[PDB]
C-alpha cells in the first residue's frame, strides 16, 4: 500500500469551532454535525511553558462540589488528581466541575469564563453518548469540547486522545482565556501506551510498563499551567483520573501521577458504599497550590471544618466499637457526623460557592446541633431556601464574610424552620 | 470476666480479619508482581538469543 | 566544508544516529543539528560502527529528517560557569531561560569529568545542624557530606528539601546551587519567586550579590535533557569548589530522574535490560555522577539530594544503588505520613555516618540510640497491640508503648515552608534543645503529659505550654455565654442598602472567541504530498 | 595499615575494574598464603561485584538469567572464594581466610547472589536491622 | 557426576558387586548445566534453569 506524508507533525484542529463538538482522538468529529469550521491546526506535541512563562496560582476554580471546594480547594492552573477505585464517583466529581462552569460562565465577565475539555480514554461508547446527552440537556456543551477514544478504538488513538484534547485546551490557555481539561481514566492511556510499547518489542519495566510511562504523563500534565501576565495570563486546569485496584495507591501509574500533579482527591470505596457520596477521603486528599487560591469566607469557615473533621477521625471506628465509651467527646462524634452529612451531595447538582459557605457556616458554628443526623441534608436545603437571597449577593460580591455580614447571617440563620426536632 | 472476654475476642476476630483482608491484597500484589517479574526475565533472555 | 559534518542516519525517539563520512566525534562530544525549529544539541553516546555515532538529543526530535546536516563541535556540552551564573536559571545546555540576557561567564566548562582522585578526598566529619528534631537527633547531617532524602510520591521530600533551603542555606556563607532534575516546572517557578523576594536571587544590576544558581531540567523535558541536567548542576558547583575554593550547597530535587531518564534512552540504544527494567549501566552511571559530588582538599560540597522510590519499594534497584553513595540517608515513610506526623521520617530506616559517639559526643549519641530502642520495641509489639489490644501487654511494656507513642509525636515538627498550607508557624529547634527534650521522655520526666501535647511542637518548653492549653480549653466549655448585643445601630447598616453598594459587573453575551483568530480552511479531503512535494488530495485508490 | 593492603575499585571506576578487584586483591593476598604467612581478605560489597559483572555480560550480549544476572555468576564467586584455603605442610602451611560481604534487600536472604555465597562459604554472620535498633551492636542473629 | 557413576557402574556390571554411590550435591549437576545453557543457545525455562532440566 502507498503511504503519503502529509508534510506536517501530528496536529489537531484547535479553536472556537471545537466547542460543542464530539471528537475522536485525532481531530475529526464523530457527532455527525459536519467538519470543524472555525478552527485551525496545531500540534498535539507541544513543549510545556517554562519557568518564566508561568506565574503563581491565584484565582480559584470552583468545582461546585461541597467536599471539594471546602476541603481540597482548586485554583486555576492546577493539576488535581481524582484517584480511587472503580465506581467511587471519579466522574461524579469531574462532570460536576464541567456543569458548574456553565452556571458560572453566565455570571462572570468574558475574560473570566472557563472552557472545558473532556477526554474519554478507553471508556464505553455508550457512556460517552450518555455524557453528551447530559452536557446538552444542561447547556454545558456550549463551553465543552468532547474528545473520545473509546475501548474499541486503536491503542495509538487512546495514547493520543489526551494530547489531542490538551492541544484543544491549550488554545484557551494561550489566548488569555481559562481552560479545564479532564483526562478520565489516566491509567487507561498508560495501558494503551503499554500495548504500543510491547508490540514495538520495547523492554518492559515495572508491571510491564515502559520506561517512558512517567514521561507519558509528565509531558501531558506539565502543559496545564497558569501563564504569566506577558502571555495573556490564561490558565489550564487538569483533572487526571486514575483508577486504583483494591484501593492500592502505591501502584506504578498511581504513584507516577501523584508525583506529577499538585494535589489529589482520594475517593475511598468504603465511604462510597456507606452512603457518603462524594466519598472524599479527607485525611489523604490534599491541595497545597489551590489552598492559596481559595474563596475567602469559605477559607474562613472551612479552616474550622477540616479541623473539626480532623479530631473526628481520632474517634474513627472505636467510638464504642473497640473497647468502651467516654461520653465527653460524644459532642465531636455528634458533630463530625453532622459535618459528614453536610458534605454529602446528589449527582448533577453543583452548588455556587456563595451558597456552599453559608451551608458550612450553618454547620461549623452550631446552627444545626439541634437537627438530628437523619435530616441534615433536609436541613441545609431548608437553610439555603429560607435564608433570604440578598445575603448570597453580598458574600459573592464582597468575596468574604465581612463583620457586617455575619451579624445579618446569624440573624437570618436563627429564623429558619429546621425539620424534625 | 466471661462477658468482657466475649467482647475482647469479637474485637480480635475483627482485628484478625482486617489484618487478613489487608495481607491477602498484599499477597495478591506480590503474586501478580512475581508472575510479571520472571516472565520479563524469560523474554529478556529469549530476545538476547532470538 | 563537506567534512566535519555528519548527516542524520536514523531517528528512534530521543536517540539519533548520525553518519560522519570523514571523521567521527568522540564519545560524550556534543553536536548541533542544522535547520531545526529549536537549538537541538546531540551528545555522542556510542560509536556504532560503519561510520555512525549514536547520540542522545537534548531537546525534542520531532521534525528531524534523515538527511539533516549535523555539525561536530569538537567538545562535550560546555556550560557557562562562574559567579556570573549566580541568580540565573540555566537549562541542560547552559542557555539562559530566565529572560535576563546572556550569562556573563567566567569560563565555559564541559559537563563531563572524572571524579576527583583518592588523594583529593577530605576526612572531616563536622556536624551540620538543620533545626529539625528527627534529623538533628537520629541521623545528623555532615557539613561536607552527601545527604539523601528517600521518598514515595507524596511523603514530603520536596517540603523537607525546601525547609533545608530555608534553614541551612541562609546560615551558609557560600553559594547554593539548585539542580531541578525531572521535577514540576511549577515548583521551579515557585522556588524562583521565593528566592527573589528573600533576596537570595537579585535581578538586574544587583545580580552579583546573588547566592544561588538554578539549573532546571524539569519533567516536561525529553529524557536526554533530564539525563544530563544533573551533570550541568554539578559543573556550576564544581567550579565554586575547585576554582573559587568556596563551600558549595548543592540541592538536587529528585536524582532518581537522572536514573529514570537513562532508562528511557537505554531501550533504544539496543541494550539488553537489567533487573526490573533499568539499564545495565545503573551502578556506573549513578556512580559516575555521585562520585563528582565530594568534599575535596580545596572545597566542600554539602549536597542534599531527593531520591524517589518508584512504587514505595526501597528494594527497587535505583534507590538501592543510591544508598551506598550517601553519608546520611533520611528515608521518609508513607505510613508515618498517614498518621499525620510531619516530617514523615522513618526513625528506624534513616541512618548517618555522623551518629558515632566519637563524633557527636557520647551524650547526644546515647539519647538517639535510646530513642531508636523504644521505637523498635514499639514496632515489635505492633501486631500484639493490633490483634489483642493494649490490655494484654505487660506493665513494663505499656510504659514502652506510651513513651514511644510520645516521642514519635515529638519527632514531628512544623516547618517554616509548611506554614502557608498548615497555618501553624514554623519551629526551628536547636540541637541542645532536642537532646535535652528527648532525655526527658526516655527517663520518664514527661509521663504526666498526654500524647497529643507532643504533636507538632518545637521544644520541650512547647509541650508543657500545649499541655496547659489542652486543659484550659476543656475548662473553657464552662467559661462564658457570649452574647452579641446592641451592635445593630453602631456600625452595621442593613441588608438592603448593603445590596445597593455592590458593584454590578457587566455580563457579556456572545463571548467572541473569533477575535485575533485566523481560521485556516481545513477542507474535507485529506491533503497529502505527491512525489514533487506539492500539496495534493488523496488519489482514488486503496 | 602496616599489615593491610587496600584494593579499591570505587563506584566511579569501570565495571571490569570492580569485577576484577576481588581477584586482584586475592592474588595479592595469595602471596602470603603461598609463602607460609597468613592472610585475611575482606571482599566488602561482593554483592556489588556481581552487579559490575552483570553490566559487562549484558553489554557483551550474553543472555541474562535470574534478576538479569549471567548464568555463570555462581562460578564468579565460587572460584574466587575457594582460593581462600589453609595449605599443607609441604606447601608452607600458610593460610588465607576470606570475609565476603553481601548486602541483602529488606532482609531477603532468598536473593540470587545471596544464596550463592551462602552455599559457597563455610559460615555466615547474619546481621539483622531489627536487632540493630534494639541496642544489640553487633547485630548478630 | 557421570565420572563417579561410571566407576560405580563398573563395580555393578563387571565386578558384579554391591556399590555405594555417595553423591554430594547432585544439585550442582543441574546448576552447572544452567551456567552453560544460555551460552549453548537455549532460551531459559522457569525460574532460571535450562529447558532440559
Ligand atoms: N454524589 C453522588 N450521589 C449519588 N450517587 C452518586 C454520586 N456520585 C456518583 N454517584 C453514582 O455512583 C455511581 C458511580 O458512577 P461514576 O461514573 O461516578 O463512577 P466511576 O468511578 O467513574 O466508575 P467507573 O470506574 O465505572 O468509570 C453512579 O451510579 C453515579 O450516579
Ligand atoms: N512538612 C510537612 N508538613 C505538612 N504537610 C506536609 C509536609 N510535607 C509534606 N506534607 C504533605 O504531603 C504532601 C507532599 O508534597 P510534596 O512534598 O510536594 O511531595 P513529594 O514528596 O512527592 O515531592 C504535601 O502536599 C502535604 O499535603
Ligand atoms: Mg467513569
Ligand atoms: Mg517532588
Amino acid at each position: 500500500d502507498l503511504v503519503y506524508r502529509t508534510g506536517q507533525i501530528v496536529n489537531v484542529p484547535i479553536g472556537p469551532g471545537t466547542l460543542g463538538r464530539v471528537t475522536d482522538g485525532l481531530g475529526q468529529p464523530i457527532d455527525g454535525k459536519g467538519p470543524l469550521t472555525n478552527v485551525r491546526s496545531s500540534l498535539v506535541e507541544v513543549k510545556a511553558p517554562g519557568i518564566i512563562a508561568r506565574q503563581s496560582v491565584r484565582e480559584p476554580l470552583f468545582t461546585g462540589v461541597k467536599a471539594v471546594d471546602a476541603l481540597v480547594p482548586i485554583g486555576r492552573g492546577q493539576r488535581e488528581l481524582i484517584i480511587g477505585d472503580r465506581q467511587t464517583g471519579k466522574t461524579a466529581v469531574a462532570i460536576d466541575a464541567i456543569i458548574h462552569q456553565k452556571n458560572c460562565n453566565e455570571q462572570v465577565p468574558k475574560a473570566q469564563r472557563v472552557y472545558c475539555v473532556y477526554v474519554a480514554v478507553g471508556q464505553k461508547r455508550s457512556t460517552v453518548a450518555q455524557l453528551v446527552k447530559l452536557f446538552t440537556q444542561t447547556g454545558a456543551m456550549r463551553y465543552t469540547i468532547m474528545v473520545s477514544a473509546t475501548a474499541s478504538d486503536a491503542a495509538p488513538l487512546q495514547f493520543l486522545a489526551p494530547y489531542s484534547g490538551c492541544a484543544m485546551a491549550e488554545y484557551f490557555r494561550d489566548t488569555g482565556k481559562h481552560g479545564l481539561i479532564i483526562y478520565d481514566d489516566l491509567s487507561k492511556q498508560s495501558v494503551a501506551y503499554r500495548q504500543m510499547s510491547l508490540l514495538l518489542r520495547r523492554p518492559p519495566g515495572r508491571e510491564a510498563f515502559p520506561g517512558d510511562v512517567f514521561y507519558l504523563h509528565s509531558r501531558l500534565l506539565e502543559r496545564a499551567a497558569k501563564l504569566s501576565k506577558e502571555l495573556g495570563g490564561g490558565s489550564l486546569t487538569a483533572f487526571p483520573v486514575i483508577e486504583t485496584q483494591a484501593g492500592d495507591v502505591s501502584a506504578y501509574i498511581a504513584t507516577n501521577v501523584i508525583s506529577i500533579t499538585d494535589g489529589q482527591i482520594f475517593l475511598e470505596t468504603e465511604l462510597f458504599y456507606k452512603g457518603i457520596r462524594p466519598a472524599l477521603n479527607v485525611g489523604l486528599s490534599v491541595s497545597r497550590v489551590g489552598s492559596a487560591a481559595q474563596f475567602p469566607g469559605m477559607k474562613q469557615v472551612a479552616g474550622t471544618l477540616k479541623l473539626e473533621l480532623a479530631q473526628y477521625r481520632e474517634v474513627a471506628a472505636f467510638a464504642q466499637f473497640g473497647s468502651d465509651l467516654d461520653a465527653a467527646t460524644q459532642y465531636v462524634l455528634e458533630r463530625g457526623a453532622r459535618l459528614t452529612e453536610m458534605l454529602k451531595q446528589k449527582q448533577f447538582a453543583p452548588i455556587p460557592i456563595e451558597r456552599q459557605t453559608v451551608a458550612v457556616y450553618a454547620a461549623t458554628k452550631g446552627f444545626l446541633d439541634k437537627v438530628r443526623v437523619q435530616d441534615i441534608v433536609a436541613a441545609e436545603e431548608a437553610v439555603i431556601s429560607q435564608v433570604n437571597p440578598a445575603v448570597f449577593k453580598i458574600l459573592k460580591a464582597n468575596g468574604k464574610i465581612t463583620p457586617a455580614l455575619d451579624a445579618h447571617l446569624k440573624a437570618e440563620l436563627r429564623k429558619v424552620k429546621l425539620p424534625g426536632a | 470476666e466471661h462477658a468482657s472476654r466475649m467482647s475482647a475476642m469479637e474485637n480480635s476476630t475483627k482485628s484478625a480479619g482486617e489484618m487478613l483482608g489487608k495481607l491477602t491484597l498484599d499477597y495478591n500484589r506480590k503474586r501478580q508482581a512475581t508472575i510479571t517479574t520472571e516472565l520479563i526475565e524469560i523474554i529478556a533472555g529469549a530476545s538476547a538469543l532470538m | 566544508p563537506a567534512i566535519d559534518a555528519g548527516y542524520v542516519s536514523q531517528v528512534i525517539g530521543p536517540v539519533v544516529d548520525v553518519r560522519f563520512d570523514g571523521e567521527l566525534p568522540s564519545i560524550l562530544s556534543s553536536l548541533e543539528v542544522e535547520g531545526h525549529s529549536v537549538r537541538l544539541v546531540l551528545e555522542v553516546a556510542q560509536h556504532m560502527g560503519d561510520n555512525t555515532v549514536r547520540c542522545i538529543a537534548m531537546d525534542s526530535t520531532d521534525g528531524l529528517v534523515r538527511g539533516q546536516k549535523v555539525v561536530d563541535t569538537g567538545s562535550p556540552i560546555k556550560v557557562p560557569v562562574g559567579r556570573g551564573t549566580l541568580g540565573r536559571i540555566m537549562n541542560v545546555i547552559g542557555e539562559p531561560v530566565d529572560e535576563q540576557g546572556p550569562i556573563d561567564a567566567a569560563d565555559i566548562w564541559s559537563i563531563h569529568r572524572e571524579a576527583p582522585e583518592f588523594t583529593e578526598q577530605s576526612t572531616e566529619q563536622e556536624i551540620l545542624v538543620t533545626g529539625i528534631k528527627v534529623v538533628d537527633l537520629l541521623a545528623p547531617y555532615q557539613r561536607g557530606g552527601k545527604i539523601g532524602l528517600f521518598g514515595g510520591a507524596g511523603v514530603g521530600k520536596t517540603v523537607l528539601i525546601m525547609e533545608l533551603i530555608n534553614n541551612v542555606a541562609k546560615a551558609h556563607g557560600g553559594f547554593s546551587v539548585f539542580a531541578g532534575v525531572g521535577e514540576r516546572t511549577r515548583e521551579g517557578n515557585d522556588l524562583y519567586r521565593e528566592m527573589i523576594e528573600s533576596g537570595v536571587i537579585k535581578l538586574g544590576a544587583e545580580r552579583g550579590n546573588s547566592k544561588c544558581t538554578l539549573v532546571y531540567g524539569q519533567m516536561n523535558e525529553p529524557p536526554g535533557a533530564r539525563a544530563r541536567v544533573a551533570l550541568t548542576g554539578l559543573t556550576v558547583a564544581e567550579y565554586f569548589r575547585d576554582i573559587e575554593g568556596q563551600d558549595v550547597l548543592l540541592f538536587v530535587d529528585n536524582i532518581f530522574r537522572f536514573t529514570q531518564a537513562n532508562s528511557e534512552v537505554s531501550a533504544l540504544l539496543g541494550r539488553i535490560p537489567s533487573a526490573v527494567g533499568y539499564q545495565p549501566t545503573l551502578a556506573t552511571d549513578l556512580g559516575g555522577l555521585q562520585e563528582r559530588i565530594t568534599t575535596t582538599t580545596k572545597g566542600s560540597i554539602t549536597s542534599v539530594q531527593a531520591v524517589y522510590v518508584p512504587a514505595d519499594d526501597l528494594t527497587d534497584p535505583a534507590p538501592a544503588t543510591t544508598f551506598a553513595h550517601l553519608d546520611a540517608t533520611t528515608v521518609l515513610s508513607r505510613s508515618i505520613a498517614e498518621l499525620g506526623i510531619y516530617p514523615a521520617v522513618d526513625p528506624l530506616d534513616s541512618t548517618s555516618r555522623m551518629l558515632n559517639p566519637n563524633v557527636i559526643g557520647a551524650e547526644h549519641y546515647n539519647v538517639a540510640r535510646g530513642v531508636q530502642k523504644v521505637l523498635q520495641d514499639y514496632k515489635n509489639l505492633q501486631d500484639i497491640i493490633a490483634i489483642l489490644g493494649m490490655d494484654e501487654l505487660s506493665e513494663e511494656d505499656k510504659l514502652t508503648v506510651a513513651r514511644a507513642r510520645k516521642i514519635q509525636r515529638f519527632l514531628s515538627q512544623p516547618f517554616q515552608v509548611a506554614e502557608v498550607f498548615t497555618g501553624t508557624p514554623g519551629k526551628y529547634v536547636d540541637l541542645a534543645d532536642t537532646i535535652s527534650g528527648f532525655q526527658g521522655v526516655l527517663t520518664g520526666k514527661y509521663d504526666d503529659l498526654p500524647e497529643m501535647a507532643f504533636y507538632m511542637v518545637g521544644d520541650i518548653k512547647e509541650v508543657k505550654e500545649k499541655a496547659d492549653k489542652m486543659a484550659k480549653d476543656i475548662a473553657s466549655r464552662k467559661e462564658a455565654d457570649n452574647k452579641k448585643v446592641s451592635e445593630e445601630l453602631k456600625d452595621i447598616p442593613s441588608l438592603d442598602k448593603l445590596v445597593s453598594e455592590i458593584k454590578e459587573v457587566v455580563i457579556e453575551e456572545d463571548d467572541g472567541l473569533e477575535e485575533d483568530f485566523k481560521a485556516e480552511a481545513l477542507s474535507s479531503e485529506t491533503v497529502v504530498l505527491n512525489e514533487e512535494g506539492k500539496s495534493v488530495p488523496l488519489p482514488k485508490k486503496n
